[PDB]
C-alpha cells in the first residue's frame, strides 16, 4: 500500500516534534525575476518530459524536428536573458 | 531508587561527551582559542566543535578584553543561549582586567555583565592550560535535578 | 454520475471564490489555481473511465497552460506592490 | 473501507473553503497544499501514472512556491489568526455547511441536488473501467506524444517565449 | 591514521546495509520462491489475478 | 508490513552516525583529530548528541504563529524519509508505477522546509536571507530535471528497477561523461554547504544530512551498477554500499577543500553557463536513440 | 578569414563554455540527417508490436502463411 | 626590489588558449585541488590528548 507507506513517515515525524515541545519543565524586487524564469523554464521541461517514455510507437522523423524545436526556443528565452538581465 | 541515581549521570555524560563553544574574536586570547583548533593541542571533536552559532551552542567563551561598547552586546548573546549554559572567562582580561583594569573603558571582572563558572588565569593562555578549562567543565557537571 | 457530483460542487465554490473580494488581491490567483485543479480532476476522469488514448494528452497540455495564466498574471501582482505599498482591491484609481 | 475516492473528494472541498472566505494569503496559501496533495489521490485512483504526479511537480512544487515569494514581496503584514476577523468566520461556516449538508443525504443512497443529474451510490461503478488493455495499457499510460499534435508543440513554445520577454519588459 | 576513520565507515556498512537486505530476505517469508512481482501495466496485473484463480485461493503468486 | 520500520530506524542511525564521518574524515583532511575522548574511537558521541538536544534543550520562539514553526520540521523530516521508499536497492519497498518522477517530486516539495522557517520568524532581517536560500535550491532543480531525462532517454523508462538491468557490462559514467560531472555539483545545492551556504533546529540537521546520503545513493543508481545478480542478493548488498560510501567522501571533500562561490556568481555558474551546456547535451541525447537503435 | 579564423580563438579565450553550447547542439541537428544509420532504427520501432496482431481472411493472398515459421511477409531479422 | 604578481597574458595562440579554456570549461584544477587534501588525509596527524599526553615546553 502507498497510503500506508506515506502516512507512517509523517506520523513518526510529528512525534519527534512533541519530544522537544512537551517533555522538559522548569524589499528587493530583483529576486522576483529569477523566480519567474524558474516557472517558465519548468513548463518547457514539462513538455520535454515525455521523451524517453513517449518515443516507442510514434514515427521518429516526425518527432525529431519537433523534439529539438522546444529546446531551441528554450535557448532563445535564455538568449533574451543575456541582453541586460541586471546585477543578479 | 538505583535507576534514579544512574539516569542522572547519563544526562550529565551527554555534556561530558560534547560541548559547543562560542567563537568570540575579541582578544589576543582569541588567537590562543584558535590554537584549540591547531592539531598539536586539540579538544576538536574530543568535545569542542568550531561551528559555534549564537543559538545552538551550549558553552560561550568570553575571550579577553571587554569594553563598555561591547557590554550591552555580549549580554544579549547570553540571553539567546539555552538553559544549560556555561561561561568560561579565558584570559586575565576576562578574569578582572589583566591589563588596563583601572582604565575608563574596560569592564572589570566580566561577572558585572555575565556570570562565570570556570576561570582561566593565563595571559597568552597556553593551549596546554586551556585544555584544563574544558576538562574541568566536564568534571564540574556531577549532579543536576534531584527532585 | 456519483464522483462527478462532488467535484462539480467543488467547482462552484472555487467559482464564487473568484467573484468574491475582501481587501486582499492574492486570493483570486489562488482561486485560479483551484479552478484549474477542479477542471483537471473533471477532465481526467472522463478520459480515464471512458477510454480515448489519444485524448489523454489533452489534460497534460491543459496542465501547462494553467500555469501560464498563473505566472504572467501573477507577475502583474508584484508590479502593484512596486507602485503602491501593498496589494489591495480597495486601492484603485480608475473610474 | 468501501469507498476510496469519495472520502478524498470531501477533503478536497474542505481545503477549498479558505478561498471563498478570506483568511489572508498565508493561511489561504496553505489550502492549496492540503487540497492539492489530497487532489492527486482523486486523479491517481482511476489511473494516470504521469498525469497524477504532474500536480506534485508543477501545481505544488512550482506554482505555489512562486506564490511563496509574492506573499513576502507584496502584502506580508505579519501572519495573523483567521478566527478573530469579522465575516471571515461567517464565510467559513456557511462554506462548509453548503457541502456537509449534502454529505448527510448520501446515506440512504439518493441525495437531493441542484443539478438534474442523480448521484445514487456508485462504489464499484465509481471507476467504471474494465481491464481491456494489457501491454502498454491505459489511455493515460501513453498520455503525451509529439506526433499527431505537432501544431500544439509550436504554440506552447511560442507562448513560453512571450512570458520571459514580457515580464522582463514590465519591470 | 585510517584505523580511526574505518570504524566510522564500518558502522555505515551495517546501517545502510539493512534496507537492501531487509527488502530482499522478506520475500522468503511472504512469498514462495523469494520474488515479488512488479505491476507496471494491466498485462502483468491480469496475470497476477488469474494465478490466484488457478487454485491458490488466498495466495497471489503460487506455482502450478 | 514491518519493513518500513526497518527503513526509518537504521536510516535515522545513519544520519546520527554521520557526525563521526562528517568531522573525522573531514578532520584528517584538515590534519586534526575528530572524535576520540567520548568513545573507543568516538562511537558514543553520535547517540550522545541526541540526548543533548532532544530531551534537555528547551525552546525560545521568536513569535510562534499558531501552526507554523512546529510544522516545518515535519515537512523537513517527512519528505526526507519518504524519499527512501521509491529507491530500487536489491529490492524496493512498494515499487511505484514510475520511479524517478516520485524522486524529483518529493525533492521539489522539500523546498518548503526552508520556506516555512523563513515565515516562522516575525523579523524582516531573517526572511531576506531565507529567500536567498530558496534561490540556491529552486534554480538547480531546473537543470536537475534536464540531466535526469538525458540519462533516461539513453536507456530505460522512469522505473528505477529497469535502471539496474541496463547497467550489465559497463557503467553509465562513460557514455554520459560531461553529465556525470554535473551530478557532483548540482546535488550540493540542496543545503550541503559546500558551493553556497545560508529542539526543532536540531531536527533540521537530521533532515538535511539525510538528503546528502539520498543524493549519494541516487548517483550510484544513475551512473553506477557493475552487476545485478538476481539469484545472489548477498553480492549486490555489499557492492552497493561501498560505491555509495565513496561518493559520501566526495561530498565532504568539497565542504573542506573549496571556498563559497558567492550567491551572485552561483547564478553565473548556473543559468549563464550550465544551462546552455546541459541543454546542448540534452539536444545530443535526443539524437542518440535515433542515430543508433536504443529504445527500452 | 575575417570571421572564421578571427572569431574562433577569441571565443575560446573570452567566454570559453559558449563554444560548447553551439558546437554540440549544432552537430545534434547535422548528424541525424547525413549519417547512414538512422534508417535502421525506424524499422525496429515499427516492427515491435504493442498489441496483438489481427488475422485476415484468406482469399487469393501472396506472402501470407500460417503462424508456424515459414517464408511469409517481411519479418525483421536485421543484424542478428 | 620588484617581483611582479601579474602574469601578463598567459594565453597567446591556439595551444596556449585551449588549455586555459579547458580548466574553465570542465574543472581540472579543482580535481588537482582535490588531490592536495587527498594525500593530506593519509599522513599522520600531530594531535595531543591532554589527560594522557602533554605538549612541548621550555626550561
Ligand atoms: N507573588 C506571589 O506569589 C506572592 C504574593 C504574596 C507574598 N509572597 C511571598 O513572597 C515569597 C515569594 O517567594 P517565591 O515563591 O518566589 O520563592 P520560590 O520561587 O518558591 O523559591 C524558593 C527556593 O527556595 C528553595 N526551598 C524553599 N523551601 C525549601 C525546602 N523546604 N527544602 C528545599 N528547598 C527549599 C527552593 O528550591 P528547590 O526548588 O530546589 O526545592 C526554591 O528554589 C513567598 O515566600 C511568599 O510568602 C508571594
Ligand atoms: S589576557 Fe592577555 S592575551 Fe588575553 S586579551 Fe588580555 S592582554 Fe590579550
Amino acid at each position: 500500500n502507498l497510503m500506508l507507506a506515506l502516512l507512517t513517515n509523517f506520523t513518526l515525524a510529528t512525534l519527534l516534534v512533541i519530544i522537544a515541545f512537551w517533555l522538559p519543565q522548569l524589499f528587493s524586487m530583483k529576486f522576483f525575476l529569477v523566480a519567474i524564469t524558474f516557472l517558465l523554464f519548468d513548463l518547457e521541461i514539462a513538455l520535454l518530459l515525455p521523451l524517453p517514455w513517449a518515443s516507442q510507437t510514434a514515427n521518429l522523423n516526425t518527432m525529431l524536428t519537433m523534439a529539438l524545436f522546444l529546446i531551441i526556443l528554450l535557448a532563445v528565452s535564455l538568449a533574451y536573458e543575456w541582453t541586460q538581465k541586471g546585477l543578479e | 531508587e538505583y535507576v534514579v541515581a544512574k539516569l542522572d549521570d547519563l544526562i550529565n555524560w551527554a555534556r561530558r561527551s560534547s560541548l559547543w563553544p562560542m567563537t568570540f574574536g575579541l582578544a589576543c586570547c582569541a588567537v590562543e582559542m584558535m590554537h584549540m583548533a591547531a592539531p598539536r593541542y586539540d579538544m576538536d571533536r574530543f568535545g569542542v566543535v568550531f561551528r559555534a552559532s549564537p543559538r545552538q551552542s551550549d558553552v560561550m567563551i568570553v575571550a579577553g578584553t571587554l569594553t563598555n561598547k561591547m557590554a550591552p552586546a555580549l549580554r544579549k548573546v547570553y540571553d539567546q543561549m539555552p538553559e544549560p549554559r556555561y561561561v568560561v572567562s579565558m584570559g586575565s582580561c576576562a578574569n578582572g582586567g589583566g591589563y588596563y583594569h583601572y582604565s575608563y573603558s574596560v569592564v572589570r571582572g566580566c561577572d558585572r555583565i555575565v556570570p562565570v563558572d570556570i576561570y582561566v588565569p593565563g595571559c597568552p593562555p597556553t593551549a596546554e592550560a586551556l585544555l584544563y578549562g574544558i576538562l574541568q567543565l566536564q568534571k564540574k557537571i556531577k549532579r543536576e535535578k534531584r527532585l | 454520475s456519483m464522483v462527478y457530483m462532488n467535484i462539480m460542487m467543488a467547482f462552484t465554490v472555487s467559482l464564487v471564490g473568484l467573484l468574491m473580494y475582501r481587501s486582499h488581491l492574492m486570493s483570486s490567483l489562488l482561486c485560479l489555481e483551484g479552478m484549474m485543479l477542479s477542471l483537471f480532476v473533471m477532465a481526467a476522469l472522463t478520459i480515464l473511465n471512458s477510454h480515448f488514448t489519444l485524448a489523454s494528452m489533452m489534460p497534460i497540455i491543459l496542465l501547462v497552460f494553467a500555469a501560464c495564466e498563473a505566472a504572467l498574471g501573477l507577475s502583474l501582482l508584484v508590479m502593484v506592490s512596486n507602485t503602491y505599498g501593498t496589494d489591495y482591491v480597495q486601492n484603485l484609481n480608475l473610474l | 473501507m468501501l469507498y476510496i475516492v469519495f472520502i478524498l473528494s470531501v477533503i478536497f472541498v474542505m481545503g477549498f473553503v479558505g478561498f471563498s472566505s478570506k483568511p489572508s494569503p498565508i493561511y489561504g496559501g496553505l489550502g492549496l497544499i492540503v487540497s492539492g496533495g489530497v487532489g492527486c489521490g482523486i486523479v491517481l485512483n482511476f489511473g494516470g501514472s504521469f498525469l497524477g504526479l504532474m500536480v506534485f511537480l508543477i501545481y505544488l512544487g512550482g506554482m505555489m512556491v512562486v506564490f511563496g515569494y509574492t506573499t513576502a514581496m507584496a502584502t506580508e503584514q505579519y501572519p495573523e489568526i483567521w478566527l478573530s476577523n469579522k465575516a471571515v468566520l461567517g464565510a467559513f461556516v456557511t462554506g462548509l455547511l453548503m457541502e456537509f449538508f449534502m454529505v448527510y443525504y448520501v446515506l440512504k443512497d439518493k441525495e437531493v441536488e441542484v443539478v438534474f443529474e442523480f448521484n445514487g451510490l456508485g462504489d464499484w461503478v465509481i471507476y467504471d473501467t474494465g481491464d481491456s488493455g494489457f501491454f502498454s495499457e491505459e489511455a493515460m499510460g501513453i498520455a503525451a506524444l509529439y506526433s499527431y499534435g505537432t501544431w500544439l508543440v509550436i504554440v506552447t513554445g511560442w507562448s513560453l517565449l512571450i512570458g520571459v520577454v514580457v515580464i522582463m519588459e514590465i519591470t | 591514521m585510517w584505523f580511526e576513520v574505518l570504524p566510522g565507515i564500518a558502522v555505515m556498512g551495517v546501517c545502510l546495509f539493512i534496507p537492501g537486505m531487509a527488502t530482499a530476505r522478506i520475500h522468503r517469508f511472504s512469498n514462495g520462491g523469494k520474488e515479488k512481482r512488479v505491476a507496471h501495466y494491466p498485462y502483468q496485473w491480469y496475470l497476477m489475478e488469474r494465478d490466484r484463480r488457478v487454485s491458490g485461493v488466498n495466495r497471489s503468486y503460487v506455482s502450478k | 508490513m514491518i519493513n518500513i520500520l526497518m527503513l526509518i530506524i537504521p536510516i535515522l542511525l545513519a544520519v546520527a552516525f554521520l557526525t563521526l564521518v562528517e568531522r573525522k574524515v573531514l578532520g584528517y583532511m584538515q590534519l586534526r583529530k575528530g572524535p576520540n575522548v567520548v568513545g573507543p574511537y568516538g562511537l558514543l558521541q553520535p547517540i550522545a548528541d541526541a540526548i543533548k538536544l532532544f530531551i534537555k534543550e528547551p525552546l525560545r520562539p521568536a513569535t510562534s504563529s499558531a501552526s507554523m514553526f512546529i510544522l516545518a520540521p515535519i515537512m523537513a523530516l517527512g519528505l526526507a524519509l519518504t524519499m527512501w521508499i521509491p529507491l530500487p536497492m536489491p529490492y524496493p519497498l512498494i515499487n511505484m508505477n514510475l520511479g524517478v518522477l516520485f524522486m524529483l517530486a518529493m525533492s521539489s516539495l522539500a523546498v518548503y522546509s526552508i520556506l516555512w522557517s523563513g515565515w516562522a520568524s516575525n523579523s524582516k532581517y531573517a526572511l531576506i536571507g531565507a529567500l536567498r536560500a530558496v534561490a540556491q535550491t529552486i534554480s538547480y532543480e531546473v537543470t536537475l530535471a534536464i540531466i535526469l531525462l538525458s540519462v533516461l532517454l539513453m536507456s530505460g523508462s522512469f522505473t528505477l528497477s529497469t535502471l539496474i538491468t541496463t547497467q550489465e557490462q559497463m557503467w553509465l559514467i562513460l557514455p554520459a561523461w560531461p553529465l556525470a560531472m554535473m551530478w557532483f555539483i548540482s546535488t550540493l545545492a540542496e543545503t550541503n554547504r559546500a558551493p553556497f551556504d545560508l529542539g526543532p533546529f536540531a531536527l533540521f540537521f537530521m533532515a538535511e544530512y539525510a538528503n546528502i546520503i539520498m543524493m549519494n545513493i541516487f548517483t550510484a543508481i544513475l551512473f553506477l551498477g557493475t552487476s545485478h545478480n538476481p539469484h545472489m542478493p548477498e553480492l549486490y548488498t555489499i557492492n552497493f554500499t561501498i560505491k555509495s560510501l565513496l561518493l559520501t567522501m566526495s561530498f565532504l571533500w568539497i565542504r573542506a577543500s573549496y571556498p563559497r562561490f558567492r550567491y551572485d556568481q552561483l547564478m553565473h555558474l548556473l543559468w549563464k553557463n550550465f544551462l546552455p551546456l546541459t541543454l546542448a547535451l540534452c539536444m545530443w541525447h535526443v539524437s542518440l536513440p535515433i542515430l543508433t537503435s536504443g529504445i527500452p | 578569414a575575417e570571421r572564421v579564423a578571427a572569431f574562433l580563438k577569441n571565443v575560446w579565450a573570452k567566454e570559453p563554455v559558449l563554444v560548447a553550447s553551439f558546437a554540440i547542439a549544432g552537430l545534434a541537428v547535422i548528424l541525424p540527417t547525413l549519417s547512414p544509420y538512422t534508417k535502421y532504427s525506424l524499422m525496429i520501432n515499427x516492427x515491435x508490436x504493442x498489441x496483438x496482431x489481427x488475422x485476415x481472411x484468406x482469399x487469393x493472398x501472396x506472402x501470407x502463411x500460417x503462424x508456424x515459421x515459414x517464408x511469409x511477409x517481411x519479418x525483421x531479422x536485421x543484424x542478428x | 626590489t620588484y617581483k611582479y604578481v601579474n602574469l601578463r597574458e598567459p594565453s597567446m595562440d591556439m595551444k596556449s588558449v585551449t588549455d586555459r579554456a579547458a580548466q574553465t570549461l570542465l574543472w581540472t584544477e579543482l580535481i588537482r585541488g582535490l588531490g592536495m587534501t587527498l594525500s593530506y588525509l593519509f599522513r599522520e596527524p600531530a594531535t595531543i590528548n591532554y589527560p594522557f599526553e602533554k605538549g612541548p615546553l621550555s626550561p
